[PDB]
């Protein structure tokens, strides 16, 4: 899961680590009071969205008076910011950080990914700060350093200096980042992050680092043990249906698509919509049936998929599970009565009491199609659409 | 057929539980030789027929079992798959989903270390149609035979199952590594298995988004793979960006798409199919 | 260095363990008014030395009145403790720790150690609590279990039910034991101890392991970074002289003998009493020289090894140095004129200036002989003792 | 001749300190092959003639060299050390005194992982008379020549090479391996080396109290070992229980005594004298 600037600034704070002065806002009235607590401007007002690109959508400027601080907070509070990363909606914007503004020098880039090819933390250091750093991958890979924690070790010194000097810091500068190099590898390790990116790491004007931006994602998978971090997640950041279909063990990502997939298995509902794809469909979302397909699950699922309203047919599709084939098939014609599906509906069953199954389906005279096979069930629906 | 085989004598860590009674059942069905199995507190006690010890080592003193399937909950799965190795068990099979990433960090450095095998977490496991199956999967669908699949998704797996043995080829073994995103096998240590029995006559390869271990694979196949390879890769429609389901399944930093692995595959001479239907089909071909 | 109980005891508590409710007192007033903030008695008071065998020596008492705990604390404090561990003289008792009785159902032993042989943390534990563990391991070894910590991985809770398993504790109290296994693997890692020995760790009347005593040593080259561990030192457990040699860079341990012994170097310092014991001497002490035989440091040295009276002469000993042959041979010299030494002193130099360094002495007219090799230099002293 | 040689490039962590310039002054007299050295913060800069670096990768970059002498205060050590490893270097000789048994704990797994050797911590170093000086040692006492010596302790050992020097034998290469209780290289990793050292032909052994590496030893010698070894151990007369100034040097559970070690070096068949004085001699009669 991902964290708000203004949560990973309070995490560096928490941790010793440079930030600048700011306030997180929930009304104009508290973003302008937070300019005299600051200091004199100007300042830095900035939406605080999951999503990058907010400089570029307007959603980060720099002001120099208190009646634009209001203006700005009034101009956004409750709006949905749009940015090149979020999509058609943007997502909303119910809080406005304010923070004193940066004397730029320099500008580098600090981040830390776990990599899957050596299966080990990595941190990457560059002297192009204020660039996506993908564009300097392929761009300039050359400008970018990188060293790896080692798990028997933990992050050690040699490895922050190192890179200090790759970036040709010297001086008191090495040891700031040195110890900002050690502080980040901790907070990583500590509380089981997935991802860390500093951009822009700023030499200041007057000769300090100072973490200009931050942008954590945790792994969601520890959230058990990291509680602080379970309480700060932002649901209102997420489509509200992958919440949703979480709670009934299901497996949500929409789409822009005519063709609903319910699919028992990430790998299968993925073949599944590609397959759709190939016979000229287009798919419309992707899910995954976690728990077993009972009528309760199955009846939901619907609800989620069709609650996107260019859904123009329902591909089924389940190759196997702890739910006989003919007992699904009860719950698909149970779900498409009570749940009122008015799209036809091709069903792939397939295990035990498939054939039993597919015959219930289609004496119910309900429009639910039984495929025979999957290249069948994909072509039907295709055609259905 | 790799890894088991009708001899290998297997222990359940988490014997008790919902799953560990559940797909143990199944297993003794199977005519798998589950000798025993572990859940602390409920030593001395007999499930399943079976006798249940306190600690991995206890279980490993009375059985002789050398490989163990875990079936314990994500926040002590380290700690079950460290004691299973440090008692001397030397292939794990596990099939916990929601292991956090650091902790498979470091369970796979000591893996590797002390040479033990990990297959998982999070898959289906392992099935050696004829003689021993660990894991959860069907094993109706499975027929003795001579292909060996390698897959990064469960459900995925039993279409090529069910094709492979409609078209009569049957399989050697069946080999699910799991979709977190550091596994304890990936498809070099399994492929360089296959290339090495001489049961298997061709290899099933099923992939997806995220991650470079295709790739990774496709240049060793060709360099060190002489046995035909058919490869389906899922995820050509899949966002950027997003988790699909599998925590390791994700395009993260635009890197890891569909058609880059295929793409990858392909120069190394691999049959891609870039429907899942024809794996069937392809393999008769080869 | 070593801790006292009660600083153990303390310790225990920061990191969640169990231990009696207990005071630390200084007067025999705050060791009666201890009664009443701990409760109904009976009581245990315990005289606070670094050594063991206090029990055996009269340092430990249940008592059952305000009455008794002063008049034991009037009867210690302030007197030297003579346990089969410490000397002739025994350690100061400057503190004295009241604590709850406990009711003992059984006493088993939780202990830990930097195994040199494995190059490990090794935590041990067994059945037969109260007894020296080292009679336990020559006599009973199988009835002690050990684990390792593993470095790559810290301690693990596998590794605690394991042991508690082994000592046939189950239920609640398997998981108690965990915890306790955890807590010390993590004081010891975390604060760069050397030992930790709880005997007993007791099984109470009630149900719940409780330990019962607690003996911390911790590592002396982590203190630079153990800050806290640093100020519970108490000097005057050790001989002062051997705090005194320290500052001057030497390492002085004393002995029963007759003969002193000034060398440069642990390994030499050894081979050297060992050469006088070999040939009828008996070494009075160890010295090591630190720095370079300097005039201050030679001189110290002198102070050191002759406030003990038993001494008869003193075999100086230097193969090597940061200072010429000659040199030392004038600051000896000189040591023995100011220092006033009234015994023979035999020197063996080797090095630069060796045969020119003999002959000053030589010369000087003092009382001192200068050895034509370490054998003569060995047999003279001997002789001259 | 084991370890270094006429050859070993050498460059120096530490290299601009106190001991690190002295010592340097004195390799580089000896005709060590100091190529340059490291000290972060002064990388650019130019001591004794070398070049100064600022982390070992850019030295070793620089420079081609595989050794490295470690001069830099405990606190440091181990950050120091894992760098080195870390650049490549197979060599390490750590002089430093003071580190942390818990450090020196976690170095020596990582040591041994990656292949790469230590000599120390807390020892006078390596010298094989003739080509190569790093340490501490004063090379005017050596004499090129047939002996081999482990030691425990460093001025010990200037005993012994004052006699094999007198009694004309002289030295192939002589190492102390520290007096700390984990110290990178144990007796065992030197005789194996020293019985395949063709320039070796006989062995002195000196070790003192605490531990039980003598012990171990004692019995590798019996089995592995057929160059003559003639053993000596200081400690005899030591207290039980105390910190003989060598932060190892101790009979912790009364156990490694003095006595304890000559006794299991006599079993091996090791010519043990009682008197450090009769090295020389005794090697005489072998
Ligand atoms: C692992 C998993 C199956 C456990 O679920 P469960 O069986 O429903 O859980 P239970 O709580 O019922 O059983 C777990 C058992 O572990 C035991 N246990 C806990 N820690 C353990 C340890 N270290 N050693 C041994 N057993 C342990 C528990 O005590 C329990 O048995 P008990 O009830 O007799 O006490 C579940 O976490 C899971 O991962 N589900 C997803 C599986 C999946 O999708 N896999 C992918 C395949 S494609
Ligand atoms: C190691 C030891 C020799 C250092 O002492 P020193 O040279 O007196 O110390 P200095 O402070 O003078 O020099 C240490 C150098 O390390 C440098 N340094 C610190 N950390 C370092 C690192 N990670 N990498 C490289 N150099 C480092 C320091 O900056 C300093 O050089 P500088 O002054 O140019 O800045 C001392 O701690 C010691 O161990 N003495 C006992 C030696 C001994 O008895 N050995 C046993 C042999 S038998």
């Amino acid at each position: 899961m991902n964290l708000h600037e203004y949560q990973a600034k309070q995490l560096f704070a928490r941790y010793g680590l440079p930030a600048p002065v700011g306030y997180a806002c929930t009304t104009p009235r508290e973003a302008e009071e937070a300019a005299s607590k600051i200091g004199a401007g100007p300042w830095v007002v900035k939406c605080q969205v999951h999503a990058g690109g907010r400089g570029k959508a307007g959603g980060v400027k720099v002001v120099n008076s208190k009646e634009d601080i209001r203006a700005f907070a009034e101009n956004w509070l409750g709006k949905r910011l749009v940015t090149y990363q979020t999509d058609a909606n943007g997502q909303p914007v119910n809080q406005i950080l304010v923070e004193a503004a940066t004397d730029i020098a320099k500008e580098l880039y600090l981040g830390a990914v776990v990599d899957r090819s050596s299966r080990r933390v990595v941190f990457m250091a560059s002297t192009e700060g204020g660039v996506e750093i993908e564009k300097v991958a392929e761009e300039t890979p050359h400008l970018i350093h990188k060293v790896a924690l080692d798990p028997l070790t933990g992050p050690m010194p040699y490895q922050g200096r190192e890179l200090a000097f790759k970036l040709g810091l010297e001086g008191k500068l090495v040891q700031q980042f040195t110890k900002i190099f050690m502080g980040l590898a901790t907070i990583f390790l500590e509380r089981d992050l997935a991802l860390i990116e500093i951009n822009p790491l700023v030499i200041t004007k007057q000769g300090d680092l100072i973490c200009l931006d931050g942008k954590l994602g945790a792994d969601g998978n520890a959230l058990f043990r990291q509680p602080d971090l379970r309480e700060m997640r932002d649901q209102s950041q997420e489509d509200p249906r992958e919440a949703q279909a979480a709670q009934w063990e299901l497996n949500y990502v929409a789409l822009d698509g005519n063709i609903g997939c319910m699919v028992n298995g990430a790998g299968l509902a993925m073949g599944t919509m590609d397959i759709v794809k190939l016979h000229g469909g287009e798919p419309a979302n992707f899910l995954d049936v976690g728990g077993g397909a009972t009528k309760e699950r199955v009846t939901e699922a619907f609800k989620i998929i069709l609650s996107d309203d260019k859904v123009k047919a329902v591909l089924v599709n389940i190759f196997g599970g702890i739910v006989r084939c003919d007992l699904i098939a009860d719950g698909i014609i149970g779900a498409v009565a009570e749940v009122g599906v008015n799209v036809p509906v091709v069903v792939r069953l397939e295990g035990n009491n498939a054939e039993l199954g597919a015959k219930k389906l289609a004496d119910s005279g309900l429009n639910i199609i039984a495929a025979k096979g999957l290249t069948d069930a994909a072509q039907q629906v295709v055609a259905a659409v | 057929s790799i890894l088991i085989d009708k001899n290998t004598k297997v222990i359940c860590q988490g014997f008790t539980g919902s799953q560990g009674t559940f797909h143990s059942e199944q297993a003794i069905a199977y005519g798998t030789k589950m000798v025993g199995g572990v859940t602390p507190g409920k030593g001395g006690t007999t499930h399943l027929g079976l006798p249940v010890f306190n600690t991995v080592r206890e279980a490993v003193a009375a059985t002789g079992a050398t490989a163990s399937v875990i079936y314990v909950p994500a926040p002590f799965c380290k700690d079950s798959i460290l004691e299973a190795i440090d008692a001397g068990i030397k292939l794990i099979i596990t099939i916990t989903e929601g292991i956090p990433t650091l902790d498979m960090l470091t369970v796979k450095v000591k893996l590797d270390e002390a040479g033990v095998r990990m297959i998982g977490p999070n898959c289906p496991g392992v099935i050696t149609p004829g003689e021993c199956k660990i894991g959860i999967q069907p094993g109706h669908i499975h027929k003795p035979g001579k292909v060996g699949i390698v897959s990064r998704s469960g459900t995925l797996t039993y279409e090529a199952v069910k094709q492979t043995t409609d078209y009569g080829f049957g399989q050697s073994t069946c080999v699910g590594i799991g979709g977190d995103p550091i596994p304890g096998s990936n498809f070099i240590d399994i492929l360089e298995m296959f290339e090495k029995d001489p049961q298997t006559e061709a290899i099933v390869m099923i992939g997806e988004i995220g991650g470079s271990a295709e790739e990774e694979a496709a240049a060793y196949i060709k360099e060190h793979v002489t046995k035909p390879v058919v490869g389906y890769i899922a995820g050509v429609t899949a966002p950027k960006g997003k988790r699909m389901g599998h925590a390791g399944a994700i395009i993260a930093g635009g890197k890891g798409t569909a058609d880059e692995k295929f793409a990858a595959l392909e120069a190394a001479g691999v049959k891609t199919v870039r429907s899942l239907a024809d794996i069937g089909e392809a393999l008769k071909t080869v």
